[PDB]
């Protein structure tokens, strides 16, 4: 029941060095495992980045050998990745991973230990810019009577101008997540973001339960909790 | 290296085969992923031809030679996605390698007109000396879609910026648009409209100051 979290930056500068964690929960890094480490560039495919034994032995993708690092650390019990000289090619969503004990040479004894990797963290969102990180300003999309259709109502959230990619909404804490609908965002024309996240709710539900977004820009290390109301 | 087809499609409730083929597979047992819009993979073939325990048994799996392959028997509309293949060079320290992947269309799911839901500037935005329109479209399929801005029964086209198409969870599209507006455009004017075209057919909201 192992489950991986990544943890990064979110943007990095060119020529820099890029850095991300993974924690471990419900396993232990001191166990036959391989680490491992993913990314995705914008719209594309998967690119396998590398893997690690508890003990200190990895291996690498070769066109990334000669900038990539893969450390583990048993105490805290996580792993991590470091990537240099970084461009914006390195630009991509970053998934750490695990993989089974796998001997596929060969020169194996036994053929049944396959690789593959069946646990998958959620991923992290990296971008190399030189533009400078800002964090967004969040407004309430209050529900009103042009807003409610029948036993349905309308209410969300704005989250304006930020930069760089991602922003995650929740609402309540995790409490509510049926009839949740975060939009994918738009790039405007200053080059900054902006997204919407709706939840459709009963409308015999407005002003006696409440509804409260929980914006993370975590490029910018920035939260912020909304409290929507109905006008 | 290892070569899949770009794109498959497949109608609900048939079969499709999605195939990789490459050097590295000859006396490998690959594995496959399943990889849904705005989601991380998920293994659905592991060694050939195994399952996890999570996945439906309509998934499957084979390969001989230099050639594998991952079969969905009576595809299911939750079945739409990208699939990657993998295996481990046979050079070298034995470096991993992805398939370019396949993007499964599964055809036969039901057209959907668009449900548009468009809220005014909030007082706070006004206060922060803002305004902006948000006009949010979602359920529609195909996922093709064009929006227009009204001021009163005027066109506007300043302000204007508009996502393209993602696909939602029932494998339905969402967008948005937004109009920016200065506070004094907002509150002097009529009304504001959101126009949304989809396969021939207008949905068309109005919004006003009050």
């Amino acid at each position: 029941q192992v489950q991986l979290q990544e943890s990064g930056p979110g943007l990095v500068k060119p020529s820099g060095t890029l850095s991300l964690t993974c924690a471990v929960s419900g396993g232990s890094i001191s166990s036959s495992n391989w680490w491992s480490w993913v990314r995705q560039p914008p719209g594309k495919g998967l690119e396998w980045i590398g893997e690690i034994y508890h003990g200190g032995s990895t291996n690498y993708n070769p066109s990334l050998k000669s900038r990539v690092t893969i450390s583990v650390d048993k105490s805290k019990n996580q792993f991590s990745l470091k990537l240099s000289s970084v461009t914006a090619a390195d630009t991509a969503v970053y998934y750490c991973a695990r993989a089974p004990p796998y001997c596929t040479s060969a020169s194996c004894p036994d053929d049944y230990y396959y690789y593959y990797m069946d646990v998958w963290g959620k991923g992290t969102t990296v971008t190399v810019s030189g533009a400078s990180t800002k964090g967004p300003s969040v407004f309430p999309l209050a529900p009103s009577s042009k807003s409610t259709s029948g036993g349905t109502a309308a209410l969300g959230c704005l989250v304006k101008d930020y930069f760089p990619e991602p922003v995650t909404v929740s609402w309540n804490s995790g409490a509510l997540t049926s009839g949740v609908h975060t939009f994918p965002a738009v790039l405007q024309s200053s080059g900054l973001y902006s997204l919407s996240s709706v939840v459709t709710v009963p409308s015999s539900s407005l002003g006696t339960q409440t509804y409260i977004c929980n914006v993370n820009h975590k490029p910018s290390n920035t939260k912020v909790d909304k409290r929507v109301e109905p006008k | 290296e290892l070569t899949q087809d770009p794109a498959v499609s497949v109608a609900l409730g048939q079969t499709v085969r999605i195939t990789c083929q490459g050097d590295s597979l000859r006396g490998y047992y690959a594995s496959w992923y399943q990889q849904k819009p705005g989601q991380a993979p998920v293994l659905v073939i592991y060694g050939k031809n195994n399952r996890p325990s999570g996945i439906p048994d309509r998934f499957s799996g084979s390969s001989s030679g230099n050639t594998a392959s991952l079969t969905i028997t009576g595809a299911q509309a939750e079945d739409e996605a990208d699939y990657y293949c993998n295996s481990r060079d046979s050079s070298g320290n034995h470096p991993v390698v992805f398939g370019g992947g396949t993007k499964l269309t599964v055809l036969g799911q039901p057209k959907g007109a668009p449900s548009v839901t468009l809220f005014p500037p909030s007082s706070e935005e006004l206060q922060a000396n803002k305004a902006t329109l948000v006009c949010l479209i979602s359920d529609f399929y195909p996922g093709a879609v064009t929006v227009a801005w009204k001021a009163d029964s005027s066109p506007v086209k300043a302000g204007v910026e508009t996502t393209t198409p993602s696909k939602q969870s029932n494998n339905k599209y969402a967008a948005s648009s937004y109009l920016s507006l200065t506070p004094e455009q907002w509150k002097s004017h009529r009304s504001y409209s959101c126009q949304v075209t989809h396969e021939g057919s207008t949905v068309e909201k109005t919004v006003a100051p009050t």
